[PDB]
């Protein structure tokens, strides 16, 4: 995450092809794992939350390097991250339930700010 | 551009709804005092009736195939 | 090597079996009237 963020800011708005292709390969590789609560384990859940952070960073960095160009594949990736909530619901003690729902809704909010940016 | 010319003619409303409902010529001829072309009636009727105008793995494939495959005065235009 | 370590880091098709978690939070029984091997492991005093 740190290396690609520095890399994206360095080549900000100047555009390039190799960097765009590398990020395209990285985002294609990292996209399927995103927001997949398959085996509900705390170790796995923490790692895939880091995956959510990592994929948010790759999309933002890919957008940063290709700013103001109206590229197609970057739009393709950011569209997909935007649509489909995924998560535990859909397909892929009252205050306690409130906090359980609050954690998921905040995760969705964090996922949405990145794709909107 | 053309509607005011339609409101200019008087008998347009009656004949057109009768064309809409495909009424028989006998009912038309009872209270309408001007001849109507039967061939025109059948032709417009034909034009009016012209009507030429395994579940979790598909979500990964259709989430990828549908969201990452870039396909490059009111409406009143139905 | 670079691609394979990325695949190990990010297994795309290898991990996800069916994506059919029940998602309910698991509940632990703490009662001390029933004798079982698992409860004896977690309950010490007897």
């Amino acid at each position: 995450a740190g290396r690609i963020l520095a890399m994206g800011i360095r080549f900000a708005s100047t555009g390039n092809l190799k960097i765009r292709n590398i990020l395209l390969s990285l985002v294609d590789k990292f996209l399927p794992l995103y927001q997949y609560p398959g085996k509900q384990n705390l170790d796995f859940r923490l790692t895939i939350s880091v995956i959510n952070v990592l994929t948010n960073v790759i999309v933002v960095s890919l957008s940063m390097v290709m700013c103001a160009s109206g590229d197609l594949e970057v739009l393709r990736r950011v569209k997909y991250l935007h649509e489909v909530a995924s998560g535990p619901y859909s397909d892929l003690s009252d205050p306690t339930a409130y906090l359980e729902d609050k954690k998921d809704i905040d995760d969705h909010y964090g996922k949405f700010i990145s794709t909107n940016l | 551009f053309v509607k005011p010319y339609f409101q200019e003619r008087k008998h347009l409303v009656n004949v057109l709804l009768y064309a809409m409902l495909d009424l028989p010529e006998e009912e038309l001829k009872e209270k309408i005092n001007f001849n109507v072309d039967m061939k025109a009636l059948l032709s417009l009727v034909d034009t009016l009736h012209d009507s030429d105008i395994i579940r979790h793995a598909m979500l990964y494939e259709h989430i990828l195939n549908y969201y990452i495959a870039w396909v490059p005065k009111s409406s009143y235009i139905k | 090597g670079i691609n394979k370590v990325l695949d190990h880091l990010a297994p795309s098709e290898l991990i996800k079996p069916v994506k059919s978690c029940h998602n309910k939070p698991s509940v632990l029984v703490l009662d001390d009237r029933i004798v079982d091997a698992a409860t004896k492991d977690l309950y010490v005093n007897g």
